[PDB]
RNA sequence: AACGCCUCUAAGGUCGUAUCCGUGCUGGACUGCAAUGAUAAAUAAGGGGCAAUUUGCAUUGUAUGGCUUCUAAACCAUUUAAAGUUUAUAAUUUACUUUAUAAACGACAAUGGAUGUGAUGCCAAUGUAAUUUGUAACAUAGUAAAUUGGGAGGAUCUUCGAUCACCUGAUGCCGCGCUAGUUACAUAUAAAAGCAUUAUUUAAUACAAUGACAAAGCCUAGAAUCAAUUGUAAACGACUUUU
RNA sequence: UUUAUCAUAAAAUAUAACUUAUAGUUUAUGCAUUUUAACACAGAAUAAAUGUUAUUAAUUUGAUA
């Protein structure tokens, strides 16, 4: 679509790290942003499983005394896992910072069309840039299941549907390249045709 | 005027942004008498120079074009086009000054060899 | 990165919105009056990485935080 | 032992992040985890040390001694015929995005981006290059084989 | 999918006041029966469980005017059948729409 | 293993609590989300949807100086900062599977981009902008389109989700309009004297979006609540019920 | 410094013989050949690379003013 870029950034999350990929996004999103987070149930977390066991099960026994209902809301997807943390990047008690948490769509097992549509890496956050040797990291997938998400096998299923329709959709576009490798050579003899620009380019002729 | 629709106008250094090359304009006569000074709006003499008169809104007084004007921009665009034909095909020489600047991919405003 | 917005330095920045009202007849050519604009002059880089500040004419009322400006190319160096 | 890029004497490597951008130097000694020396005589750059993180390495290995002066580098660096074969690299043809599209003028660059219409205009009609399963011949092709008569015989419409 | 007649006794949940009205429910979407559905109408809907659903459950009265009350209104109920291989749970719901089941 | 040896540990796998987390159970993004049923009065006229709407007025949103556009076709199928990835090839094989052999790339210049990853447009002008410009000659290429029945096809809080895209039976004949190149020819338009022109940057064209009127056929003919009753309910409301 | 010239050193690795080792190779357990990134300071010769002294070619080098 049309905007500061697009009315969309698509985020892939996978193999990216949880709270680098945050602050990038809540700086982007008080930009006039709007980005559009996809598979996080694969957000890396640093540190190794029962680290980061201990610290999400430390946030959820902060609840009210009074009134539990009232207290902090500890939400247990993977997507709310990572939407906190773009509120703790955010002025959320403002209505201009109120506006930048409704750019965010944030997504878990990526779906409807952000399949389709084309969907980029933040270099600057990824995992397998930052992250020694050695060092254990986490998914915020099995994090979520194990302070109880009900869903990681609904969407486990739901990924090898769009999984194996891609297969489909890649054998309609594999084959379809090679037609146009044949359908380039039709036109080596159009006019003076391709001169023009392999003159600058030439170097994947 | 023949070619992009654009008169013997006048415009500032500030408005306008030069490419890298030329076109070559060797033995160009630019004929000398297209003065600043000769181009004035003429006028708005505050009434038809009777002095002391009367006045309807929504008069048309400062855009005929110039006659004399129509015989300079018939000598400059028959010289011009024998010129810019015979150039090299480059980006900028034959049919390749009409198309509207708004650039494109892998390019630049900030830090070109522009 | 400050390079690069070392560039526009000079550059008469102009916010433009919109607003209700016309109020006004087409003075100079020809004018609908619906939408407004609070020109500038960008005046120097801000950042250690291509950010700038920009003086304007009047102030830039704050719900306009995150609406586009658009920086002019004029009046240029080359 | 896939055998990588070896920092090894003298190991052509070309560098990037550091003021030595663009140059094609050689590894003459190793003075650290993080640093080398270097020297490449006929690409301009006298023997400086080198942060190891801004200089990427090539497929070209050259034999020395590793005590060797620039001289004998000099001698052995037109040898072995390093300049008429780095110029044709594989992907030193990719460099050259860096002599050709960096900047690729604005006196240049309508010419070389005009022409994508003509390559595309071109290029759609030919679609429709059709094989699978249709053949033969799919009606409406009635009509559409006297369109179908001008890619084959092709004299002179249908049929 | 709903079966096509349907009870006055088990109408009367989708009614609060059934003495005031003109009984007009279900009467326009009960003629996806009776009209061509063999390409259009219910078989498409049929064929949506056996492919897209998981969980097939089945929409009941109770015949409460056999129990003596004053009551004469239904209830209606979800009970979810739980017979293997969804592809039966389509055909057993299809055969005992409109038909008594008893405890 | 380090540490020729031992070793529950460094990497890797395990056993495992009245704990913790979840199910089961009670409340329900007060007023979240999906599915569904009906969809008014009248039946003279009206009222209510269908609806891009066809028919104008007239506005917003916009590409805003013809287009500072974009596309809503992909880059692994457990993972690993050397880590390997592709490519053919031969066998294997649902599968780019598996295996072998050989390549390329040497974590460069480059690749963070225009492979504009079914190959974007930056326009049919054969004078292209704040309008469209005509006709022959020659060469290759040679599209885009419009009417009829069966199947397989597609659902993640949806930008329009009982429809839907392809495909066969088959109706039929655009033979309406393709385009690229070379050369010729036919006109029209376009100039806002400003010669240091900008301004509350109009706005179109077009795209799309309603809005309201006289304009345009189709379709449509239900309920809720109160009052009375109940007593599975009750401080009151509310809930369960009944004509 | 560096490039460069000098004279000797004394030669610590690189071009430059042929071992053996190693597997893959052939032919009848060895050879025959193939990669030695096993690679015998294993040798000659070269780099007089390295070592010593001395001088410098647009006399070459930055910083500090």
């Amino acid at each position: 679509m049309t905007g500061l870029t697009n009315r969309t950034v698509v985020i892939d999350g996978r193999g990216h790290l949880l709270g680098r990929l945050a602050s990038v996004v809540a700086k982007y999103l008080l930009q006039g942003g709007k980005v559009a987070v996809v598979r996080c149930e694969e957000l890396n977390l640093s540190g190794h499983f029962y680290r980061n066991k201990i610290k999400f099960l430390a946030y959820l026994r902060k609840r009210c005394n009074v009134n539990p209902a009232r207290g902090p809301f500890h939400f247990r997807a993977p997507s709310r896992i990572f939407y906190k943390a773009v509120r703790g990047m955010i002025p959320h008690k403002t209505k201009r910072g109120q506006a930048a948490l409704a750019r965010l769509r944030v997504f878990d097992g990526i779906p409807s069309p952000y399949d389709k549509r084309r969907r980029v890496v933040v270099p600057i956050a990824m995992r397998v840039l930052t992250l020694r040797s050695d060092r254990k990291y986490c998914q915020v997938g099995r994090l979520s299941h194990e302070v109880g998400w009900h869903y990681q096998d609904v969407i486990k299923s739901l990924e090898r549907k769009r999984k194996a329709k891609l297969r489909v959709t890649l054998k309609h576009n594999r084959e379809l390249k090679k037609l146009t490798v044949k359908a380039r050579e039709n036109i080596a003899k159009a006019a003076e045709p391709f001169n023009k620009i392999i003159k600058s380019y030439g170097y994947e002729v | 005027f023949a070619l992009n629709s654009c008169p013997l106008r006048r415009v500032s250094q500030r408005y306008v942004i030069g490419t890298s090359s030329k076109v070559d304009l060797g033995a160009f006569k630019v004929p000398e008498h297209l003065n600043d000074a000769y181009f004035r709006r003429l006028k708005a003499k505050k009434d038809k120079k009777t002095g002391e008169a009367d006045i309807f809104a929504a008069k048309k007084e400062r855009f005929v074009p110039n006659e004399q004007r129509k015989k300079d921009q018939k000598e400059v665009d028959a010289a011009l086009l024998k010129v810019i034909k015979a150039h090299p095909e480059g980006k900028f020489f034959a049919k390749y000054l009409q198309n509207m600047f708004a650039l494109h991919s892998s390019q630049y405003p900030h830090r070109m060899r522009f | 990165r400050k390079e690069h917005g070392s560039f526009y330095v000079g550059k008469r920045c102009v916010y433009v919105y919109k607003a209700e009202t016309k109020k006004c007849v087409p003075q100079h050519p020809e004018r609908k009056t619906r939408v407004r604009a609070v020109w500038g002059k960008v005046t120097r880089i801000h950042g250690n990485t291509g950010a700038v500040r920009a003086r304007f004419n009047r102030n830039l009322p704050g719900h306009a935080m995150g609406h586009r400006i658009r920086i002019m190319l004029y009046p240029s160096r080359i | 032992m896939p055998f990588e890029r070896f920092v090894q004497t003298g190991r052509i490597a070309k560098a990037s992040a550091g003021p030595l951008k663009g140059r094609l130097v050689a590894i003459v000694d190793v003075i650290d985890q993080n640093r080398v020396l270097v020297d490449g005589p006929l690409t301009g750059v006298p023997r400086q040390e080198y942060r190891l993180n801004n200089l990427h390495l090539t497929k070209y290995r050259i034999k020395f001694p590793y005590t060797a002066p620039t001289r004998i580098v000099r001698k052995a660096w037109t040898e072995s015929d390093l300049k008429a074969q780095w110029k044709v690299s594989p992907w030193s043809v990719k460099a050259q995005n860096i002599c050709k599209r960096s900047s690729l003028n604005d006196f240049d660059r309508f010419k070389l981006r005009y022409a994508k219409r003509q390559r595309n205009k071109l290029l759609t009609i030919a679609f429709n290059t059709l094989k699978k399963r249709t053949k033969a011949d799919g009606t409406p092709r009635v009509l559409k084989k006297d369109r179908r008569e001008r890619l084959r015989a092709e004299k002179a419409k249908g049929g | 999918v709903w079966a096509q007649h349907l009870s006055e006794e088990c109408r009367r949940r989708f009614y609060k006041n059934w003495y005031k009205s003109k009984k007009k429910a279900f009467t326009k979407a009960s003629k996806k029966w009776t009209d061509d559905l063999g390409k259009k109408s219910i078989e498409n809907d049929f064929r949506k469980m056996l492919r897209y659903c998981k969980v097939i459950r089945v929409i009941a009265h109770s015949q409460i005017r056999l129990i003596k009350q004053r009551q004469k209104k239904a209830h209606v109920m979800e009970i979810q059948l739980n017979g293997g291989s969804i592809e039966d749970k389509v055909k057993w719901a299809r055969e005992h729409l409109e038909k008594p089941i008893q405890v």
